[PDB]
């Protein structure tokens, strides 16, 4: 029915934490902060011409960020990007769509 | 009903198209069948616009997901432009529509198919270009570069694409992710497995616009 949606949010693998240690340095870059840690948290998958993938990455004390990380078609062979972030989030904040 | 439709070489498919990083399939699904209907009725083939879909129906939820059927009873409400006037830019923005003037078309409804049901499925389909959905989340199907689809997938559908044609065994679908996936942007799936969900979720719900 409802197409194109993001998944529920599913708690992070290997895969996950791969995913954002990939593009931690653009985070880093952009924000003008270095995260001492980086622990993918949860996720949340959608389906585009690639895979957005929404990760809550505990970074902090009891501080987080979300991360909007797209991926590539695999025949694409692009490096994996972050479109977007947020920033000052909660253990608690919900992994929504950004 | 023959034993092979391609709409394609009937002239009333346009070329392969890419949805990007937005969510906006259901949009992309939908056009392709509103211009099937309208080369069918009226002998001419062309492109209407995607990106208006995605502004302007406020059923669905822009590149955070929506729906076909809204998508084409938007249409059969008011109107689409053309897709050079109205051209996709990847993103949600506010709707257009009235600062582009009159509609270039309009359809007369949305119908639906019987779901669960492939004799059902294949009838549509030999009349025009139909809105199906799949289960598009898994690596074979991302992986897919050519052949008949027999999987694996499961039924957990999440994306809007459109049936084109089908065969003896297969049923053919036009994707929305470029010309450089599966075979120059389709993919045959497979058909006739008993299997009621169909592959990858087939049967599940699919939608045709009614024009004459």
């Amino acid at each position: 029915m409802m197409s194109g949606a993001p998944s529920a949010t599913q708690p992070a693998t290997a895969e996950t934490q791969h995913i954002a240690d990939q593009v931690r340095s653009q985070l880093e870059e952009k924000y003008n902060k270095k995260f001492p840690v980086f622990k993918a948290v949860s996720f949340k998958s959608q389906v585009v011409a690639g895979t957005n993938y929404f990760i809550k990455v505990h970074v902090g004390d009891e501080d987080f960020v979300h991360l909007r990380v797209f991926q590539s078609l695999p025949h694409e062979n692009k490096p994996l990007t972050l479109s977007n972030y947020q920033t000052n989030k909660a253990k608690h904040d919900e992994l929504t769509y950004f | 009903i023959p034993e092979y439709v391609d709409w394609r070489q009937k002239g009333a498919v346009t070329p392969v198209k890419n949805q990007g990083s937005c969510g906006s399939c259901w949009a992309f699904s939908a056009v392709v069948t509103i211009e099937g209907i309208i080369k069918i009725r009226t002998g001419n083939l062309n492109q209407y616009s995607e990106q208006e879909l995605l502004d302007c129906d406020r059923r669905s939820y822009g590149c955070n997901g929506g729906y076909p059927w809204s998508a084409l009873q938007l249409v059969a409400q008011y109107g689409i432009h053309y897709r050079n006037t109205y051209p996709y830019e990847g993103v949600q923005r506010y709707c257009r529509s009235r600062e582009k003037g009159p509609y270039a078309a309009k359809t007369d409804g949305v119908r639906q198919v019987q779901p669960y049901n492939q004799g059902a499925l294949l009838y549509s389909i030999a009349n025009q270009p139909v809105s199906v959905v799949l289960q598009a989340a898994g690596k074979d199907f991302q992986l897919y570069r050519g052949g008949i689809f027999v999987g694996p997938c499961g039924n957990k559908v999440d994306h809007a694409v459109a049936a084109v044609g089908y065969g003896p065994n297969y049923i053919l679908i036009k994707n929305s992710w470029g010309t450089g996936w599966g075979e120059n942007g389709y993919i045959r799936i497979k058909r006739g497995t008993g299997n009621s969900y169909g592959v990858c979720g087939l049967y599940t719900s699919s939608f045709y616009p009614v024009k004459n």
